[PDB]
């Protein structure tokens, strides 16, 4: 008989501990694995695939239309859309990125925001996208917007433009749930010159917008998502 | 040290440290180079 | 590892930021393709986002309850919660469920922890330590009928005996019939016109049954069982869109009617911040 | 002078040419291949009809109009009646296959509109009834007709609400599945190569569909002034590397 | 090591005891610079004054309380102490606080011990062993609303279950967002005119929540939770003047008005012994 | 199963003992350290800096 | 005295676990084995012997 | 280990499927003696049918 | 590691991995070859 | 022997045995020698 002493914590059950256990089914042989395409190893692998952002959130019931950012022909100087960058809330929240970020407490890294244009091929347009780093207000006019991170996008044969929100930060991690100290800025978009439709054409054209994370990205300290809850256990 | 005979009884696995998003982010048939035009 | 390299002014014919999303790719664009950057290192590995880590902590998967009371004159033990069972399944409680259904096929060993606590609702005396018996009853095994049937002999069926207030823990290898468990299944068990549709047909894993071994004391004792499940040795294939609407049933994808808009409406314009 | 843009796919006795492609997607970066022995279970030698089943079948055409919500086809169902592919299907106990899907929609440089073409492995549909109502067989086996998401709820059928993918997930996130867009201004076809994806090495072709192909208008069709307000969309699909096993009497399936 | 060397009479032009304190230095003068000394050795290392040792013993950081009682008809569990929480923080109890605030920035892993003892104020019978569940609820996680919410499933959130009367122990890595925790912060969360000032804005570490898993017995049971915290792997920068006045608030430096003189007045003259 | 005997003191909590514990946050990666001037290692380092004495205590 | 911690599952009895136990009969010597024809090692050995099927179940 | 070997058409004078059960033997006939098979491996050892396992719980 | 002195006290035995059905499936005195006629 | 995988779970650290008061006691720009005049 070897002398032992038990410490504080004996008998506790910590849902996060990782130890060995007896197998209830001694000697059982599991089914062989066969090959299946698509294996995922890290959630970091999947948040780099871009998905659509319901940017046009202004509706009243969920609709395919809140994915469409409208553009008006012949407007000059004006603003196309605006949003803050609380990736865990608001427009971002239902996107795959938003949806995964919510399983973690802290995030750090660059984001990739792209816009794909869908107007007739014989039209043309020049837009400016601007990222405003924390510390200033959402820009109120392009002059204000153009003094921060921006890209003049020229609509052409190449249909999409990929803007990166480079990680601009004092503190090396931000909270995924919106927090002030930790806030990330604003994203706005304005006409640089203006949309022009060809003859025989009319109305609004739309941009689709996507979001995905750069390879830069870090997420840490897992927790429970506000995105799902329940009141009684389900049954069959 | 495993104290038990069966493999199911061992602790959690250890980090894939595999990581290759290209099956998801770039499943295109003809390879796209960043910087070269998307559609030629 | 560098998180960003140093990059300076650019005036090229080589534009990495113009792409064609119609192709289905997400081109790997970085901060340094469109602003001037400085070197910085990652200092991070992505350890805690490994799927083994993501699915590897214990989650509550089931809460049931049984009572110790005089079975004298009870015509239906099962019905008096003289013992109860559970049609094993991992989709009944929905926190762990959303996590698993981020994948289509999943393969793992399970580690179960079972916590059992007692409650004495009707003002009482001395509680004699109750011992719970959890026994696994696989498909095609004599289901138990009374709380003290021959079934409980469990001569060939794994069973664990632990005390109420304590915890029991053991681990079961991946018992799936195929190479992975289907998180989803767009099929039937056969081509009948009225047979159920889903997975419920697929995850026929049999049920788990609990009872108190103790005979009855003078008062009644409520024992409530909580089953926790931890995946170990995880393997997951084919990522899918996360669950947006609420769940209604074990094993079907169905969402409730007149549900509410899941996308938050802006308080303001598209232009609003 | 090769462009990403022009392409030719020859499979069996049938060829497709597109002069306005946008590359092609190969699901999960894997190309269809036959079933290796190391992965095999059934001891039966399999049958590989080759060129008589691995050719291109063009399903009947759809009509995109400003009110369209989107269409959904299931595989191998959509092909249950095409030539010898279909016969083989009803006659063997088990079968396995990959596909090349080519979705076509041409317009002019004055039109606008953008379709999402996506392949979803194991697309289990939801009942519009809620609760645990099931979706009857016939409803998930529309055949070449596919399911029309702008048709009315029917009884025993699935829900046809587009912002929810017919299953409780948001349209916006379908992009995690192999997919390609058809943006009239860019593109005129979409091509996806689908490797066989299952948790078993070979399965039944009638009780289980392993992918749904979905074509969904996202930016509404907008025709030039006084143009007819609609465009046809055509889907052509070719089984590839098909194998059938366990031949016998010929399945009888509901309806 | 010598504590003092031998030194004899001196009649020099080299005076080590005259200095200019205006410079900000404390010149390293020793007994042997001004008296005649003999050799002596230190016999000591200064082991127990290492900062790891100084901050490394468990200190009580929080006492809370929850009760097990029939929740039937309770409209606000939180309010009935049917479960309770704690807005994690280390500055609420002030013994450990003065010790930490001897430094400006501090970095360490934490080891928590949680002792839970039960009390039965209203004359009672048999107490059935209660099991406490402590679960960590980080910022932006579904806060729990009833004592038996879906929240308690805690499928992704670390939780520990232990018995009242026992102790639970586990250790959490340094969870700070920056490189160190700020013991002080002369800033705001943004440049608003009315936003709070201090650290409270900085140490947004979320809260910890406790509950009893047991249903209710006939009597009521008070369970009082004591959280102990031990720093391990300590790193401390920039020493500061020790706290002289009493504390009034978590996270602000504020002292009470009409406080009392903190320097003891002489009973006698400056000349007094 | 290896035979053991538990000694007096089992289960006690001594605020001054130093042992290992399970981490509640398995696999979490702490923020990198950056350099900060002023690190203190021993309280013996700081009690050698001189400070003023309120000698005139008579108020 | 070596410090220990007990985990969840301590004290449980799992009918399927396989561990060592003290022998109640220390030092006892079992009867020698003699040879007996017919040893079975696997149930897989015996299910390969064919047996009759009551196919005509209609009684 | 192979569970089934590959075997093709047969037109022989050597018939493994005709036997005389009166002898008391169970002749070791396999799928490949009477249909055309493909190779497949066992992937299994028969561990949990060992008598030690069967009587050991 | 055995902690106990007697052999009865050790854990379960380990798989025969013996397996030879012929004493049961082919106890015939003159050897029968599959493919050759049963009765000559 | 660490029984646990993560570094936070290890016991207390071990004595700096670093000790250098000069950053606090003599942060002067031009070095002062004891015995030499303070102000020259
Ligand atoms: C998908 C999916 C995955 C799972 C889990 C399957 C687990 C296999 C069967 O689970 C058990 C549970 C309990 C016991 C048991 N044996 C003795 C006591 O409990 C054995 C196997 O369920 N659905
Ligand atoms: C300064 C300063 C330093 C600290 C301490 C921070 C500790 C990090 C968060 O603390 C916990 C507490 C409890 C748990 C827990 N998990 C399961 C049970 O308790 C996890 C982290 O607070 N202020």
């Amino acid at each position: 008989g070897l002398p032992t002493t038990t410490l504080p914590g004996s008998g506790q059950f910590l849902t996060t501990d990782d130890r060995q256990s007896p197998s209830a089914l001694p000697n059982y042989e599991p089914t062989p694995r066969i090959h299946i395409p698509g294996k995922v190893h890290n959630l970091l692998e999947i948040i780099q695939v871009d998905t659509l952002i319901p940017m046009n959130n202004t509706h009243t019931k969920d609709e395919v239309n809140s994915y469409l950012i409208p553009l008006n022909a012949n407007r000059q100087n004006e603003q196309v859309f605006g949003t803050n960058l609380f990736i865990g809330d608001g427009v971002f929240k239902t996107t795959l990125l938003g949806e995964i970020v919510q399983y973690y407490t802290h995030w750090s890294g660059s984001l990739r925001f792209s816009l794909m244009y869908t107007g007739p091929a014989l039209s043309s347009a020049k837009l400016i996208l601007a990222y405003t780093p924390p510390g200033a207000r959402g820009p109120q006019d392009r002059r204000e917007a153009m003094l921060g991170t921006h890209v003049v996008w020229d609509i052409g044969l190449q249909s999409t433009i990929v803007m990166t929100i480079p990680w601009t930060s004092g503190v090396q991690f931000r909270y995924t749930d919106p927090d002030t100290y930790t806030s990330a800025g604003f994203l706005s978009c304005w006409y640089q010159t203006s949309l022009i439709l060809p003859p025989e054409t009319t109305g609004q054209v739309y941009l689709l917008s996507f979001i995905s994370a750069c390879p830069d990205f870090k997420l840490r300290l897992m927790k429970d998502t506000q995105t799902i809850s329940q009141t009684v256990a389900l049954t069959e | 040290i495993n104290y038990y005979k069966d493999a199911a009884s061992t602790s959690s696995a250890g980090q894939s440290l595999s990581m290759d998003p290209s099956k998801f982010t770039e499943p295109v048939k003809d390879l796209m180079l960043k910087g070269a035009p998307a559609l030629n | 590892t560098v998180a960003s390299i140093s990059s300076g002014p650019k005036h090229t014919q080589k534009v990495p930021i113009l792409t064609a999303n119609e192709t289905g790719a997400t081109m790997p664009v970085l901060p340094s393709d469109s602003i001037e950057t400085r070197t910085t290192y990652m200092h991070f590995n992505g350890s805690e986002t490994d799927v083994e880590c993501f699915l590897g902590r214990a989650a509550c998967v089931h809460v049931t309850e049984i009572q110790n009371k005089d079975a004298t004159g009870i015509d239906n033990h099962r019905e008096a919660k003289l013992f109860n069972d559970w049609k094993i399944s991992l989709s009944s409680l929905v926190q762990l469920r959303k996590k698993l259904e981020l994948f289509t096929y999943v393969r793992f060993d399970s580690e179960y922890t079972i916590l059992a606590t007692a409650s004495q609702p009707d003002s009482a005396n001395y509680s004699s330590n109750l011992v719970v018996q959890a026994m696994y009853v696989p498909p095609g095994a004599p289901n138990p009928k009374e709380w003290d049937d021959y079934t409980w002999q469990s001569a060939s069926n794994p069973s664990v005996f632990f005390k109420v207030g304590d915890t029991s823990r053991f681990s079961v290898p991946y018992v799936g019939l195929a190479s992975a468990y289907n998180c989803f299944y767009d099929g039937y068990s056969h081509d009948d016109a009225e047979t159920q549709y889903g997975i419920t047909v697929l995850n026929h894993m049999g049920s788990m049954a609990f009872r108190i071994v103790n005979e009855h004391d003078e008062h009644k004792t409520l024992v409530k069982i909580r089953v926790y499940h931890r995946a170990k040795h995880v393997e997951a294939w084919i990522p899918r869109a996360p669950r947006a609407l609420p769940y209604t049933s074990i094993g079907r994808t169905n969402y409730p009617k007149n549900t509410e808009p899941v996308i938050k409406k802006r308080k303001g314009d598209i232009k609003s911040y | 002078g090769y462009s990403d843009r022009v392409q030719q796919i020859t499979l069996g006795n049938s060829t497709i040419t597109t002069q306005e492609a946008a590359n092609a997607v190969v699901c999960y970066a894997e190309w269809p291949e036959y079933l290796p022995d190391v992965d095999a279970s059934d001891v039966n030698k399999t049958s590989k009809p080759d060129t008589s089943v691995c050719r291109f079948y063009t399903l009947d055409s759809k009509t995109w109009t400003t009110g369209s919500k989107g269409w959904c086809w299931k595989l191998p169902d959509a092909l249950k009646d095409m030539g010898v592919f279909g016969q083989n299907m009803f006659f063997h106990s088990l079968g396995r296959s990959g596909y090349t899907v080519h979705v076509q929609c041409n317009a002019t440089k004055f039109h606008s509109g953008c379709l999402l073409v996506v392949v979803i492995p194991e697309h289990q549909l939801a009942s519009h009834e809620g609760g645990n109502v099931s979706v009857k067989y016939t409803f998930t086996h529309p055949g070449e007709r596919g399911i029309d998401l702008s048709s009315a709820n029917e009884v025993g059928g699935p829900v046809k609400d587009v912002l929810y993918n017919m299953n409780g997930t948001l349209l916006g996130n379908l992009l995690i599945f192999p997919h390609q867009f058809i943006n009239l201004r860019t593109n005129n076809t979409a091509t996806i190569v689908i490797p066989y994806i299952n948790s078993v090495p070979i399965d039944s072709m009638t009780r289980h569909n392993n992918v749904s192909l979905m074509v969904i208008p996202i930016a509404p069709l907008t025709v030039p002034t006084g143009a007819t307000p609609s465009l046809p969309i055509t889907v052509t699909i070719a089984p590839m590397c098909t194998e059938f096993s366990g031949i016998r009497s010929k399945s009888i399936v509901p309806q």
